[PDB]
């Protein structure tokens, strides 16, 4: 049976630009291809039929092409909601095939976060238990390094970050780093910072706070 | 209006079974075909499993044969998915998608998808408590506040602030997994200071896998 | 004795295999199964065809049979050929109507009929629903496949026939892809007739896939041909009749038994045939 290989597997380019996305085929379908284009989470939805005819939504910029083993998905003028992941499929036998996606990322003009940090409050140190936030809002590039510090004690290996799926408005991604001690070590210190190093800051910014109610 | 909401998905033992619903408002059944593709997240889209009720015929992938089968009810406009012998590469998302040439089609509508998880057990709620803001006011010590929705299994949680009253600014983050095996994620809404006591802010916190219905209130400094 | 001005007045055979005789048809009647050839369906091998100059019963509805030289051609030449239900009335068209098409244009006998090799898909109630049905040449060998395309005149004519103004046909397989867009426009009159309808045809790989899409206008095949090409022949236009003979060249005046270089007779000829120039003596 078939498999659809893509190229490449995701893909940075500015707004306006010309994104090409290629499939090849592993046996010459013909013009049995269809194209989807799926915005993370939510259910896919078909953007061409037959290889190259537009599928009649408001798709305008999207354009099929190719034939036999290999076909092309063109988009001529990108936009801050092509953002999604995109996939070809075949209909020439069974099992039907898709590929495994290509995910095209938007490139912006550089923002820098609105940095934050967090201390628990009510159940949190009833658990034995204490998890601080460090959160980041609306930057890019993606490619930031949000480090813990206890006191002046670098941390390693225990916080886990989550990063949003990037914005179909703007192209900005907002991230969250929770560290988590247990309780038996929380109050053991006084100070905990978690510093900002990124792209769009001429140098880091810190924001910490010190375990103070009393 | 063309539909196909999908029903009954969610936690279950391996080696199990659950039966896993396509209904379709709108148009009917039998002259189109119901085709069940999956999403095991992070891979990309896999076919399953098809059926041609007006033929009559079903033909299934390489990789779920004799385990999952396709039934479909003309009085009731409704397909069905049948999963017997469930796996941890099962685990995923399961698509129900509309179809006509059972030589090989495309896809006109799919529904939204079913959660379906199936790996040792679990039957947990999730614990809500506040991230405290800092300092001031918007530009030198911003308000941004939120929940973290903390120790849970398994997905999703639909963490809707006050209704989804205020779902501008709001980033309900990608969850990830402690050594505990639970998952847990934050959720954060950014406002300036005439929105800070100025307001009230709940996080309808809904785990429905244990239905755990936290409406846990992040406010001003408690002193 | 030892060279050539004759013909024997006659259509002979050539590798023993005699003409596909067409009689008052043409290729294109006889291929879309135009009801005044019911005569000549059964049809199983032959050398060359003959049409004649006055075979006027072909594509009785009006409109244009496009590469119509093209397979033309392709049909002239063949060996093993054989027609086949590519697309069964019994089980092709169940969502749209499969016997309320036929036209006072192409008759038989004082009777509105219809093409035997095509159906006339027309809506079934207030819908014309997408159909999306597909052949497989499970056969081995060129399946030829035709199909027509309908243009009516009014857009009234449209919703009483296909529903949708909407409409499209799609046609597709490892080697042919093509969207048809009705144009409708108003016309004069040909039979009767100010809708017009093109013929169109392709041939299928073995193995190879063919799928019709359409939303409306479609005239999809209910009987198509699986056939092997032969090659060194064409189509020649006689009046003068075949008889059971052998030989080993025809032209439309008649048939040369030849061993010899030239002939003074017709430059178009069929198979080992001299070539055209003026050949009479060799003292």
């Amino acid at each position: 049976d078939i498999q659809m290989t893509q190229s490449p597997s995701s893909l940075s380019a500015s707004v306006g630009d010309r994104v090409t996305i290629t499939c090849r085929a592993s046996q010459d379908v013909g013009f049995y291809v269809a194209w989807y284009q799926q915005k993370p989470g939510k259910a896919p939805k078909l953007l061409i039929s037959w290889s190259s005819y537009l599928y009649s939504g408001v798709p305008s910029r999207f354009s099929g092409s190719g034939s036999g083993t290999d076909f092309t998905l063109t988009i001529s003028s990108l936009q801050p909601e092509d953002f999604a992941t995109y996939y070809c499929q075949q209909y020439y036998n069974y099992p039907l095939t898709f590929g495994q996606g290509t995910k095209v990322e938007i490139k912006r003009t550089v923002a820098a976060p609105s940095v934050f940090i967090f201390p628990p409050s009510d159940e949190q140190l009833k658990s034995g238990t204490a998890s601080v936030v460090c959160l980041l809002n609306n930057f890019y590039p993606r490619e930031a390094k949000v480090q813990w510090k206890v006191d002046n004690a670098l941390q390693s290996g225990n916080s886990q970050e989550s990063v949003t799926e990037q914005d179909s408005k703007d192209s900005t991604y907002s991230l969250s780093s929770t560290l988590t001690l247990s309780k038996a070590d929380y109050e053991k210190h006084k100070v905990y910072a978690c510093e900002v190093t990124h792209q769009g800051l001429s140098s880091p910014v810190t924001k910490s706070f010190n375990r103070g109610e009393c | 209006e063309v539909q196909l909401v999908e029903s009954g998905g969610g936690l279950v033992q391996p080696g199990g079974s659950l039966r896993l619903s396509c209904a379709a408002s709108g148009f009917t059944i039998g002259d189109f075909g119901i085709h069940w593709v999956r999403q095991a997240p992070g891979k990309g889209l896999e076919w399953v499993a098809g059926i041609w009720p007006f033929g009559g015929y079903t033909y299934y992938a390489d990789s779920v044969k004799g385990r999952f089968t396709i039934s479909a009810d003309t009085s009731k406009n409704t397909a069905y998915l049948q999963m017997n012998s469930l796996r941890a590469e099962d685990t995923a998302v399961y698509y129900c998608a509309r179809f006509v040439n059972w030589d090989g089609d495309y896809m006109d509508y799919w529904g939204q998808g079913t959660l379906v998880t199936v790996s040792s057990a679990s039957t947990k709620g999730p614990s809500v408590f506040p991230l405290a803001p800092s300092s001031k006011s918007t530009s030198g010590g911003t308000a941004a506040l939120g929940c973290l929705v903390k120790d849970y299994f398994p997905e999703p949680v639909t963490v809707s602030w006050n209704s989804g009253a205020l779902t501008s600014g709001v980033h309900t983050f990608p969850a990830v997994l402690q050594s505990s095996g639970l998952y847990s994620l934050s959720s954060v809404v950014t406002v300036p200071s005439s929105s800070l006591g100025t307001q009230t802010y709940i996080c309808n916190v809904n785990h429905k896998p244990s239905n755990t219905k936290v409406d846990k209130k992040a406010e001003p400094k408690s002193c | 004795n030892l060279l050539e001005d004759k013909h024997n007045g006659k259509l002979c055979k050539l590798r023993g295999v005699a003409p596909l005789h067409l009689g008052k048809c043409n290729i294109a009647g006889w291929i879309l199964g135009n009801p005044e050839c019911e005569s000549l369906s059964t049809a199983s091998s032959w050398s060359y065809i003959v049409e004649t100059p006055s075979s006027d019963n072909g594509t009785c509805y009006p409109g244009d049979f496009i590469d119509y030289e093209e397979l033309r051609e392709q049909l002239s030449s063949v060996s093993s050929f054989e027609r086949f239900e590519i697309f069964p009335k019994t089980s092709s068209w169940p969502n749209h109507d499969s016997n309320k098409g036929v036209t006072a244009a192409c008759p038989h006998a004082g009777a509105k009929s219809f093409y035997k090799n095509l159906i006339w898909l027309v809506k079934k109630g207030n819908s014309y629903p997408k159909l999306s049905k597909s052949y497989i040449n499970d056969k081995g060998k060129e399946v030829l496949v035709l199909w027509g395309i309908h243009h009516p005149s009014t857009s009234a004519d449209q919703q009483s026939l296909y529903q949708n103004a909407d409409a499209y046909v799609f046609v597709g397989s490892s080697r042919y892809s093509k969207k048809f867009k009705p144009e409708i426009a108003i016309r004069p009159k040909v039979r009767d007739q100010e809708g017009r309808m093109n013929y169109y045809w392709t041939l299928v790989e073995p193995g190879d896939k063919i799928t019709f899409e359409a939303t409306g206008n479609l005239v999809v095949p209910r009987y198509a041909f699986a056939m092997e090409r032969n090659a060194g022949s064409g189509i020649i236009i006689s009046d003068t009749p075949v008889h059971d003979c052998n030989t080993t060249c025809q032209t439309p005046k008649g048939a040369i038994n030849t061993s010899l270089p030239f002939q003074n007779i017709h430059p178009i000829t069929i198979g080992k045939c001299p070539k055209y120039v003026k050949s009479t003596k060799l003292r």
